[PDB]
């Protein structure tokens, strides 16, 4: 019956900044609000009970406030392990819904990437499929471009990539773009290169390999 | 104390499926119980409420007439009958113990989750189950930096993921990145799990990733050898 | 014609009716003894005005029968409290908590005694209180609900506490419910506040094997003229027979479309 609206959908702050998340709904709820924290790829955690009351294992830097229809989750000094998607629960009669998440990122230090390329395994090449993997390890910011080149020819539509959720310690990201070609189409070539473009790199780095 | 689930997996759209959630460590017969889901990469969504006595049941509007929550107080278990599966029902259905009480003699009582389960994947599509083909990532030359090397395992062509990758039965853990699954055009998934080890311990230290795929009864122990 | 007194002055007059403004306090918090409400002790009123900004800042507590207690306490119009000496041999008194602060120190509700074990022995308590006064008494007590079996044992030296409060017309028995429940004001434990009316010539009986929030005395109860009202209208210096949550109002016109809630001589909409 009663629906919410969280703001913002996603944000970016520095270590030590004071970040706040807004959580509004239709009717006047007053104290009937709770806050949650999903550590990436894990179950949610009780953060704040009844607008403002902190819970077990909740650091002192978190604080909730509000009444009626306007509520705020505040981090007084943002930290590396605070990377999570935050939710705010409504204590209506049926717990209709609870807000669409707010994804926070530590976003700091501008660390450069490291690149490694991997040939297709011998056991895979017998099964008629070739898979070349390229690794981008411990970099920041999110934004990075992986470029595949087969005999120095640009490749598109035949590669896929994924990024690790942000590390809770050094706070960097990791990416693995994999190129997939049929073994018949694969052996037609020799030079396969992985071109990586990123801010922390003064020039694009190319890890390549033969055969 | 925690909860445990089972009963999730792939089902053709329009099919049925039953989720179970066993409880332990508290008085089960005296607490409201819930089901909560989130689609991959999306936010969390409430699904169902059931009363301590199993008398009053509340559902989100998109599942009325299709789902039915239930519980057994003599034992310690929840149930979420799931019929007429639609494609938008693909989500990890968690199991919470959301109870409620009055906090200052209030007319309506304040509620919140009591704890969370881990959730089982409930995918829905016309598809077939197949196990992955785990292939090694050789940490050969030029694939090793000056100070530290890098290797991993590629887990390719496999369906509904909950997939688990461990290194040396759980010995090698520090410095591991298990990448989220990417759904490739063939309707199959594919991910990789990498780990960085010192560039000097390669010819003497053995490295084996331990991939286990429950929906296909497929566990492989592949040696990553330079 | 059609004169119904459709306007209010926007404020509540402190005369002739003796108005008492709870401000940050509710009637129950001042009734129990919340540190911020200690200025309300033994104070009388004809009308007691609760505010929307009121809050509790002691130990998290629930009152299951909140409506009748709030109404019948306000009906008597007095917070006059008479200390009684119960015989609590073998137990430890004046239990304090960190969530309930007096004068930069830990404390608890002023009218309640939080009994714990004495040398890890908490005997079966049987206190009988006669009430030979010509008037109905009001006793207020509670039941502590620890969060773990460890706290239950460290607080009372008794895994299964029981409480029985009895008279010659009633008998109240409560069982504590230990459970892993969230914090409120940084406290996972909770208290359930109960009341018991003791009529003249009837003895108060209390059996408690654990978890007893003991009373320190009684309140003078009577179904009097005084009442309570929820209102955010400020209290002003004026005189008006009629009072509504929207303010004070002249009682000259016969009707009143201001608010269905009125106190005093009012024109009965
Ligand atoms: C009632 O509860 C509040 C909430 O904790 C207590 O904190 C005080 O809240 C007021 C609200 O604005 C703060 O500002 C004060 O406002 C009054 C009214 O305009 C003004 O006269 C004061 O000079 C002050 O600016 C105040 O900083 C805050 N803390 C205090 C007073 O230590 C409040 O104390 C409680 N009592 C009252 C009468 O508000
Ligand atoms: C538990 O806490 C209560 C809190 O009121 C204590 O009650 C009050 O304690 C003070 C002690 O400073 C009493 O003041 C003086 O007590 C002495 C006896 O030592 C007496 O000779 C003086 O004439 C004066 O009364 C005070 O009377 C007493 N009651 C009130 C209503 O303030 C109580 O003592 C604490 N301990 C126990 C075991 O209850
Ligand atoms: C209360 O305690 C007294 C004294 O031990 C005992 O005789 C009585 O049976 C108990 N119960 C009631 C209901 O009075």
């Amino acid at each position: 019956d009663i629906q919410m609206t969280q703001s913002p959908s996603s944000l970016s702050a520095s270590v030590g900044d004071r970040v706040t998340i807004t959580c509004r709904a239709s009717q006047s709820i007053s104290n009937y609000l709770n806050w949650y924290q999903q550590k990436p790829g894990k179950a949610p955690k009780l953060l704040i009970y009844v607008a403002s009351n902190l819970q077990s294992g909740v650091p002192s830097r978190f604080s909730g406030s509000g009444s009626g229809t306007d509520f705020a989750l505040t981090i007084s000094s943002l930290q590396p392990e605070d990377f999570a998607s935050y939710y705010c629960q409504q204590s209506y009669s049926p717990v209709t819904t609870f807000g669409g998440g707010t994804k926070v990122e530590i976003k700091r230090t501008v660390a450069a990437p490291s690149v490694f390329i991997f040939p297709p395994s011998d056991e895979q090449l017998k099964s008629g499929t070739a898979s070349v993997v390229c690794l981008l390890n411990n970099f920041y910011p999110r934004e990075a471009k992986v470029q595949w080149k087969v005999d120095n020819a640009l490749q598109s539509g035949n590669s896929q990539e994924s990024v690790t959720e942000q590390d809770s310690k050094d706070s960097t990201y990791s990416l693995s773009s994999t190129l997939t070609l049929s073994k018949a189409d694969y052996e037609k070539h020799k030079v396969y290169a992985c071109e990586v473009t990123h801010q922390g790199l003064s020039s694009p780095v190319t890890k390549s390999f033969n055969r | 104390v925690q909860l445990v689930q089972s009963g999730g997996g792939l089902v053709r759209p329009g099919g049925s499926l039953r989720l179970s959630c066993a409880a332990s460590g508290f008085t089960f017969s005296s607490a409201w119980m819930t089901w909560v889901r989130q689609a991959p990469g999306k936010g969390l969504e409430w699904v169902a409420n059931i009363k301590e006595d199993g008398s009053e049941k509340y559902y989100v509007d998109s599942v009325k007439g299709r789902f039915s929550i239930s519980r057994d107080n003599a034992k310690n278990s929840l149930y979420l009958q799931i019929s007429s599966l639609r494609a938008e029902d693909t989500a990890v259905y968690y199991c919470a113990r959301r109870f409620v009480e009055r906090l200052w003699g209030q007319s309506k009582p304040y509620d919140a989750v009591d704890i969370w389960g881990q959730g089982t994947m409930v995918t829905v599509s016309g598809a077939s189950t197949k196990g992955p083909s785990v292939f090694p990532l050789a940490p050969s030359s030029k694939s090793t930096s000056g100070g530290t090397a890098a290797l991993g395992c590629l887990v390719k062509d496999y369906f509904p993921e909950p997939v688990t990758v461990s290194w040396n039965s759980g010995a090698l853990t520090s410095g591991v990145h298990t990448f989220p699954a990417v759904l490739q055009s063939s309707g199959l998934y594919s991910l990789s799990s990498v780990v960085t080890v010192p560039s000097s311990s390669l010819g003497t230290q053995t490295y084996i990733c331990n991939v286990n795929h429950k929906p296909s009864n497929t566990k492989v122990d592949k040696r990553v050898e330079p | 014609t059609e004169l119904v007194q459709n306007s209010s002055i926007g404020e509540i007059c402190d005369s002739p009716h003796q108005i008492l403004d709870g401000e940050n306090c509710t009637l129950i918090d001042a009734l129990l003894g919340d540190p911020q409400c200690d200025g309300f002790q033994n104070k009388k009123w004809d009308l007691f005005v609760e505010r929307s900004k009121a809050y509790s800042n002691c130990y998290p507590y629930d009152v299951p029968d909140y409506a009748s207690l709030r109404s019948l306490v306000a009906s008597s119009g007095t917070l006059e409290f008479n200390n009684e000496s119960f015989n609590w041999n073998g137990v430890t008194q004046n239990g304090t908590s960190s969530a309930c602060i007096r004068r930069s120190n830990n404390s608890f509700f002023s009218r309640l005694n939080w009994l714990t074990h004495l040398n890890f022995k908490y005997p079966a308590l049987n206190v009988t209180m006669p009430n030979n006064e010509q008037f109905d008494k009001l006793y207020i007590w509670g039941v502590h609900h620890p969060v773990t079996d460890k706290d239950q044992i460290f607080l009372y030296a008794q895994p299964s506490g029981r409480i029985t409060v009895s008279t010659k017309r009633s008998q109240q028995a409560v069982i504590p419910n230990i459970g892993f429940r969230p914090r409120i004001r940084n406290i996972p434990s909770r208290i359930s506040i109960y009341w018991t009316i003791v009529k003249p010539g009837d003895i108060l009986l209390i059996n408690s094997t654990g978890n007893l929030i003991a009373p320190r005395g009684y309140f003078k109860i009577r179904s009097g003229k005084s009442s309570i009202m929820r209102s955010d209208a400020p209290i002003g210096k004026c005189k008006s027979e009629c009072i509504t949550p929207n303010g004070s109002i002249p009682n000259d016109k016969p009707f009143q479309n201001v608010n269905r809630i009125t106190y005093g001589a009012c024109p009965r909409y």
